[PDB]
């Protein structure tokens, strides 16, 4: 059994281009509750989700 | 003229014996592979019509993509159509090879064989009828006896 | 007569319970712990390295004849430090039974091939691998099995996008098929659809 | 925290497999040109393999490089054997990508990107 | 711009590049080479073409769904040409013939045909024109093909007086006439050079370069009224020349002299075949007549793009001439050529 | 109740028209537009008003199962007609 | 007896109009039986019903040689019929549409229509939403 | 309970292996599939005379889409949205605002038919049966683009297909 003192590291495992490894912020955090309803289980669980990027229109069909 | 009217007599008979001798190669790919079973089955026989499979790409004249087309086999199917000699023609069958069917938001799927060859017919479906493929042959046909090589080499 | 609720079986769960014990102290050393669910299926969970002794066990015991395994796969679980778990199912004839195996790991540490007990631990692990970059130690040939060659990335994976990073079109200046970064006609629309209020008050968990 | 070893124990063994992929792949560019029928000269098939090995030089751990060879030697194996087509090989080249520009004024001329 | 016209995408398949570009004569060589670059970009591309429609069919994958649109044209017919130019911002013109029909000429094809296109596209609104020229297009040269030329690419400035004018010297590739007119020559015995090929100079371009620096000339703003000439980075003798096709090609090189009027009866026999000609008398002078240098005008280093050496992709084009005995050969077994700089 | 653009091209139902300038009139080229010829919204305007002598009145449609989830429409208002938003069908009590 | 058979055979050349139409209903249907007339449409194809024949083969159609502008003596397709006769054709009902007319309705086609891919009248695609973002459109007048 | 396939021995009597002794020297069995093969022969071919003749169909096919109109003309749609909820393949795209006249109608309906699975979900998911699946199956098209339908390819099928469409949803209608 050895023994490393890294820190993990996988990101030239995961296959992702460096592009998307370098350029992107995820965000951590805990969904706020949708105001149109009173349930809050949609509060409990941590989301980890990425900064928006570019959406344009389709000049066929739109 | 009488050279315009030899060239139309002429390119309406070779049109004639395309049209009338189909030759698909044996090339299916996934489910809509057994409605094209199910074509040259009893039923809706397309030996009837010319239509005639051969195994070798080098003795077909029409290729039907019927199935998914994934990253892994776009190659192979490239390969194929370049060894088919020409005049060749391509039918895309059902959902999966016309666009992307039911995986076109997949990571192994080629949203649409038209991305890899140039297609002529399109039939839609998942899977189309056997008669549904029989109608995109015909068309395929209909398609055939509307060109006009040699016509358009004398007015070139 | 509740026509509209699956009867239980009572005598099946007993039966798997005492089999559970049973195990649970012939192989005090690797297995963790023992679970019979409802519809009646017995669980063991095990430590990953009691992978060979525990299979070797539940296949050649006499009263435990799993001579077939039914199917080998893994999940992957973000939140958990060992994301990856290892799951055996395996059928036993002689007993009419099914019964599964469950083990944990993580991306960089290896499991040990089962190719030795069974023989169609051979592609369930190429498969393993292949979707989820678990690495199998004494694998005799352990390659991709579904994606394409030259592949880069483990598409089962939580974190992998569904549409990937790459795709196929032939370029015709270049005379053969490319890889180009992928691009969309239309962005896969997302759906959000889990209702705000609770369903199943017995799978609640606590406020911690 | 003592953690189960894929191969290599300590980094020097990790960096004795390196050296052995790289030779291995080294001493195949030659035939992967001759049988594929690549356009590139030998020299660019072995600067491609040296670039290749050189985008994860910064791997400081030993599991990391062990998994790291394995998947080489996955490839080169796949090459060998002619598994992998003229296409693959030539998709380690990028040979249709167009040059993204790499300076702030030109992608702030191009578009929204970081 | 147009709200539809300005860019968006990362430049790929599926992205907008705000270009609407008709392509003329885009059912050839360079026409499929341009054609496959805007489709690759993400632009819009309008396909004039006359010939059988099957034989537009390897245009249809070069473009997204809808991005290349295919319509009729005639070229003697004004109508057609402004219902194919009427929607587009850029108009490319490669139309062309090495040799002359019963029905079109050289004046036809270089003077009549380009005049009509920049004229309507003047009145249509059209922002940019390209025209392709050739090289050699002197006025008082021996050959019409290059007096066609000169004439039409003036005919194009004064109708359209914003043109881009490229004027590419021999364009090699997997399609083209040059270096596989020259390796086709092992069915006819020998090669016949005129002086031995020794009083001949040329610089071919690739096709790739041609392409990419008709693109960038529709990108760059400032290449509106401009003249560009496109040629290789090395100048070659044409005995050097056909000499190192043949290496690559790794078939016996037999050259021979033969003199000018001898070349010009042979170059007669073969333009009487109504299909295309394996080589006429034009075709004869062409090969025979050197490349100019026209240090003043701009080139591919001025456009952005590095010239391709021959020694690069001459074995794409000429592996396919090999036989079995020498096809696994690779790129480096040949010494390059002697250049002339 | 098709309408004509000043460029020539008809109007679909929805207000869609490509501008004079806007390039992507070139797909209908040498082909043609698809618009449908009848306007939903002018044949429901031709249907005429039932009056009905309640307060509160009941529409599914017509056809029953076959036609729209059956709504009660409260005829109060006797500035307005009373609307089934369904089929965009109108109801009214006898004034006077 | 092969008597029987040659004089059906015979029964059938008279059936259709004597030779000529025999040879025309030959050569453009490859078909030369012969059966009761269901009833005929607008456009000129005829329908035909034949019990004793198996199932599939007991209805059949004749297509007319010119529809809507188009000449069909030869090229026949299979969308060439109305939507009332292709249901009966197709045997989801056992009712002609002259038994049991179809709902009349005042949006329904009055010309049915086969499928127009390949000429100018084809479906071309395109987006019915208007355009989202409104742009601002600079004062006319000088300033300053 | 099982049966075995084959484990039946031969008898060894003289009569028994003369017989098979007699089938390996005249090819009895295979004469047998001769006959087989000769009566298929002078049986009457299964082959329908397409496209005069077609395959039988039920109300409950699922062929090319279509959108309904109420029998005074009205739209039946009112962009509720539960079609493109329910899409497995997501083929779908709906936009919508309120009318000139206050209804709640769509602006844009798209079906992609090259992403079309043909399942019929949006047709069970229709509360107001304006979306069907209509009999049609013989629209194949000559470019990717034309199986691109919009709202007015889409009433247009309705419109050519409505005789025969509530035909079908009239046989059909009490199984559902
Ligand atoms: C891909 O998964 C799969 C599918 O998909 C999804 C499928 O569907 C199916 C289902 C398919 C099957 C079950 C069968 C398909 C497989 C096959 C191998 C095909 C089987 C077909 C047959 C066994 C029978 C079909 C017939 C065949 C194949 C033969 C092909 C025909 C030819 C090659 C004909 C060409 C030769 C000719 C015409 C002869 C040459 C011409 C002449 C000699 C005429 C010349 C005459 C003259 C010169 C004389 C002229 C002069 C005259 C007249 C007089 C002049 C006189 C003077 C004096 C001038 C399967 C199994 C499948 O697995
Ligand atoms: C084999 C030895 C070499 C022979 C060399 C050629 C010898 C002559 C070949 C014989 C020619 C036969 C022509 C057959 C005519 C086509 C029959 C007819 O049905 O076609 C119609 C008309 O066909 C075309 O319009 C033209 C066909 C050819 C017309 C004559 C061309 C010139 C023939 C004379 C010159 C031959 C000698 C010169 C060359 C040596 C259109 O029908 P079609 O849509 O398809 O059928 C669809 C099936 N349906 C009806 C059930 C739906
Ligand atoms: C001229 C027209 C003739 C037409 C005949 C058509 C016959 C039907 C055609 C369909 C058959 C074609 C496909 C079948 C091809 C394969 C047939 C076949 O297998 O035959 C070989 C068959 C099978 O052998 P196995 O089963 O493998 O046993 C081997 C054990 N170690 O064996 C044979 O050799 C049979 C060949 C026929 C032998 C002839 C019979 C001998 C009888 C002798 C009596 C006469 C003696 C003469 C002396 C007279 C003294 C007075
Ligand atoms: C003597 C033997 C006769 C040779 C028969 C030729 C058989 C066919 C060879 C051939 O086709 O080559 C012609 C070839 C191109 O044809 P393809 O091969 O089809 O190229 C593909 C185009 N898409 O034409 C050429 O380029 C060569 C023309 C150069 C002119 C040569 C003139 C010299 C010959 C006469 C010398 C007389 C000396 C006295
Ligand atoms: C009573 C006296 C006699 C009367 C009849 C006389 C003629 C009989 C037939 C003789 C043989 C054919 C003669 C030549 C016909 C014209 C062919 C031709 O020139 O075609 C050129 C053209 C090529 O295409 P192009 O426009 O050049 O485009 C370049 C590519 N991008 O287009 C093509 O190449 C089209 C592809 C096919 C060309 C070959 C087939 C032409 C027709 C042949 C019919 C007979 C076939 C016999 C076969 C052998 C016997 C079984
Ligand atoms: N290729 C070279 O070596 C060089 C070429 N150039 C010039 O660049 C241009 C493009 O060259 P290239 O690609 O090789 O040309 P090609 O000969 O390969 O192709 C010519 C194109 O123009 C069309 N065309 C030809 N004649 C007519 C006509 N009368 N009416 C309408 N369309 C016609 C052809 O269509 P279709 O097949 O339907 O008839 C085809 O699309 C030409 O002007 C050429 O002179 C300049 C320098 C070098
Ligand atoms: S379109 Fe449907 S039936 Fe055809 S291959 Fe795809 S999933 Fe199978
Ligand atoms: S039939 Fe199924 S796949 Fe097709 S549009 Fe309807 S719900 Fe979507
Ligand atoms: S389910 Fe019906 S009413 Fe709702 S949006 Fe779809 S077609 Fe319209
Ligand atoms: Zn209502």
């Amino acid at each position: 059994l050895i023994a490393v003192d890294e820190k993990l590291d996988i990101t030239t495992l995961t296959g992702v281009p460096e592009e998307h490894i370098k350029t992107r912020k995820v965000r951590i955090f805990v969904p706020a509750r949708n105001n149109m309803q009173s349930g809050v289980n949609n509060t409990k669980k941590w989301k980890m989700e990425f900064d928006t990027r570019e959406r344009w229109e389709n000049p066929l069909m739109g | 003229s009488r050279g315009e009217y030899v060239v139309a007599k002429l390119d309406d008979l070779v049109n004639w014996a395309r049209r009338s001798s189909l030759w698909p190669m044996t090339f299916g790919l996934a489910c809509c592979a057994v409605e094209m079973m199910h074509m040259a089955a009893p039923r809706y026989d397309m030996d009837r019509f010319g239509v005639v499979f051969r195994a070798s790409p080098r003795q077909s004249d029409v290729m039907i993509v019927a199935g998914t087309l994934t990253n892994k086999m776009a190659p192979a199917l490239r390969k194929v159509y370049d060894q088919m000699p020409e005049p060749r023609y391509v039918v895309s069958m059902g959902s999966c090879a016309n666009g992307g069917g039911y995986y076109h938001y997949s990571y192994s799927v080629v949203r649409g064989c038209d991305r890899i060859v140039p297609v002529d017919i399109y039939v839609p479906g998942c899977p189309p009828t056997a008669e549904a493929l029989l109608y995109g042959i015909l068309q395929l046909q209909r398609k055939i006896k509307r060109e006009k090589r040699l016509r358009i080499w004398y007015r070139r | 007569t509740r026509p509209t609720i699956r009867p239980r079986n009572d005598v099946v769960h007993k039966q798997l319970s005492a089999f559970g014990q049973y195990v649970a102290e012939i192989l005090p050393k690797y297995v963790q712990q023992v679970q019979v669910s409802c519809f009646n299926e017995l669980e063991i969970f095990i430590h990953p390295d009691g992978v060979i002794p525990v299979l070797t066990f539940l296949r050649d015991h006499t009263n435990a004849q799993f001579k077939s395994l039914a199917d080998l796969t893994a999940v992957d679980v973000p939140t958990r430090q060992n994301r990856f778990e290892i799951v055996y199912n395996l059928l036993s004839l002689r007993f009419n039974s099914r019964i599964r195996v469950k083990t944990y790991t993580d991306e960089l540490t290896p499991i040990e091939s089962s190719v030795t007990v069974y023989k169609a631990a051979n592609w369930y692990e190429r498969e393993i691998w292949d979707m989820f970059g678990v690495f199998f130690a004494n694998h005799p040939d352990l390659r991709r099995i579904l994606t394409d060659y030259g592949f880069e990335g483990h598409p089962f994976r939580k974190d992998f996008p569904l549409s990937g990073y790459v795709e196929l079109r032939y370029d015709d200046e270049v005379k053969r098929v490319v890889a180009e970064p992928v691009e969309l006609a239309q962005e896969f629309r997302k759906f959000d659809l889990n209702s705000p209020w609770e369903a199943f008050p017995a799978y609640r968990q606590p406020p911690e | 925290t003592s953690v189960k070893p894929i191969f290599s124990r300590d980094m020097n063994e990790a960096k004795r497999r390196v050296r052995e992929l790289y030779r291995a792949w080294y001493r195949e560019v030659p035939n992967t040109v001759h049988l594929f029928q690549l356009d590139i000269s030998v020299k660019q098939g072995r600067d491609k393999v040296r670039e290749m090995f050189m985008k994860n030089a910064h791997v400081t751990d030993p599991r990391v490089v062990d998994l790291l060879v394995i998947k080489g030697k996955m490839e080169l194996e796949e090459t060998i054997n002619v598994w992998k087509q003229r296409t693959h090989i030539m998709r380690f080249f990028h040979e249709t990508e167009a040059p993204r520009p790499t300076d702030f004024l030109s992608k702030f001329y191009v578009g929204h990107d970081p | 711009l147009h709200h539809a016209l300005i860019p968006h995408g990362k430049g790929g398949r599926s992205s907008v590049s705000g270009i609407v570009a008709t392509v003329f004569g885009a059912t050839g060589f360079l026409g499929r080479y341009v054609v496959n670059h805007l489709g690759r970009m993400g632009s819009q591309v309008i396909v004039p073409y006359r010939c059988e429609p099957y034989d537009t069919m390897h245009l249809r994958p070069m473009g997204d769904l809808g991005q290349i649109i295919f319509m009729e044209w005639n070229g003697k017919d004004k109508d057609s040409i402004r219902k194919v130019v009427e929607h587009s911002n850029v108009v490319i013109n490669l139309v062309g013939r090495e040799w002359e029909t019963k029905n079109f000429d050289f004046e036809d094809v270089f003077v009549k045909i380009p005049h009509a296109i920049a004229q309507v596209s003047k009145e249509a609104g059209v922002e940019k024109l390209i025209h392709i020229s050739h090289l050699n297009a002197d006025i008082k040269s021996p050959s019409r093909y290059l007096r066609s030329k000169a004439v039409g690419e003036k005919e194009v400035r004064a109708a359209f007086p914003e043109a881009t004018i490229i004027k590419p010297s021999d364009i090699f590739g997997r399609e083209d006439r040059f270096l596989n007119y020259f390796a086709s020559m092992r069915w006819f015995g020998g090669v016949p050079l005129i002086s031995l090929g020794k009083e001949t100079v040329k610089q071919p371009v690739y096709i790739v370069d041609v392409s990419k620096g008709i693109i960038n000339a529709i990108k760059d703003p400032d290449a509106k009224g401009k003249t560009f000439a496109f040629v290789g980075p090395n100048r070659y003798l044409l005995f050097d020349l056909v000499q190192y096709i043949f290496a690559v090609a790794y078939r016996p090189f037999l050259p021979y002299p033969l003199p000018h009027f001898a070349y010009r009866w042979v170059g007669r026999l073969f333009e009487v075949s109504p299909f295309e000609p394996w080589t006429t008398r034009d075709k004869v002078e062409r090969v025979h007549m050197s490349d100019m240098t026209l240090p003043h005008l701009p080139g591919l280093e001025d456009l952005g793009i590095q010239a391709t050496p021959l020694e690069l992709k001459a074995i794409e084009v000429l592996r396919r001439h090999r036989t079995y005995r020498w096809l696994t050969s690779e790129m480096e077994d040949v010494k390059p050529a002697k250049t002339v700089n | 109740g098709v309408r004509t653009s000043p460029t020539g091209e008809k109007v679909t139902h929805t207000g869609q028209a490509y501008d004079d300038g806007d390039y992507r009139r070139v797909r209908f080229s040498d082909r043609q537009k698809e618009v449908n010829e009848n306007f939903a919204i002018d044949l429901i305007a031709e249907q005429p008003v039932s009056e009905v002598g309640s307060r509160v009145i009941s529409c599914d449609g017509g056809g029953g199962a076959l036609g729209h989830p059956r709504v009660y429409i409260n005829l109060d208002k006797e500035t307005k007609t009373g609307t089934c938003g369904y089929c965009g069908l109108q109801f009214r009590q006898p004034h006077h | 007896e092969l008597v029987q058979v040659l004089r059906r055979g015979l029964q059938q050349v008279s059936g259709h109009g004597g030779l000529r139409g025999y040879l025309r209903v030959l050569f453009r249907a490859n078909d030369v039986r012969v059966g009761t007339l269901v009833g005929e449409d607008k456009y000129g194809n005829k329908y035909y019903e034949d019990n004793k024949q198996f199932f599939g083969r007991h209805r059949w159609v004749i297509y007319t040689t010119e529809m809507n502008g188009r000449d069909t003596f030869w090229d026949v397709d299979g969308s060439m019929v109305p939507p009332e006769w292709h249901r009966w054709l197709h045997c989801m009902t056992d009712d002609p549409p002259t038994t049991k007319p179809p709902t009349a309705r005042k949006y329904i086609w009055t010309n049915h229509k086969f499928n127009v891919s390949g000429t100018p009248q084809q479906y071309v695609p395109y987006s019915t939403t208007r355009k989202k973002i409104q742009e601002w459109v600079p004062p006319s007048t000088p300033y300053k | 309970t099982y049966k075995f396939v084959n484990m039946r021995e031969p008898s060894m009597d003289m009569k028994s292996v003369t017989d098979r002794a007699a089938q390996t020297l005249l090819w009895t069995e295979l004469v047998r599939g001769l006959g087989m093969t000769l009566s298929y022969l002078f049986r009457e071919p299964a082959t329908i005379n397409y496209p005069f003749e077609k395959g039988p169909l039920s109300p409950r096919f699922r062929g090319e889409h279509a959108l309904r109109r109420y029998p005074s003309g009205e739209e039946r749609c009112i962009a509720c949205k539960l079609c493109e909820a329910v899409c497995p393949a997501q083929a779908i795209t709906i936009e919508a605002e309120p009318r000139a006249d206050g209804s709640r109608r769509t602006t844009r309906y798209d079906i992609d038919m090259t992403k079309c699975i043909y399942c019929g979900f949006c047709q069970e998911a229709c509360p107001v049966d304006a979306i069907v699946e209509g009999p049609n199956f013989e629209f194949s098209t000559e470019t990717h683009e034309e199986l691109l339908y919009n709202k007015e390819k889409l009433l247009n099928n309705g419109d050519k297909w409505e005789a025969e469409i509530a035909a079908n949803i009239q046989a059909d209608y009490l199984y559902r």
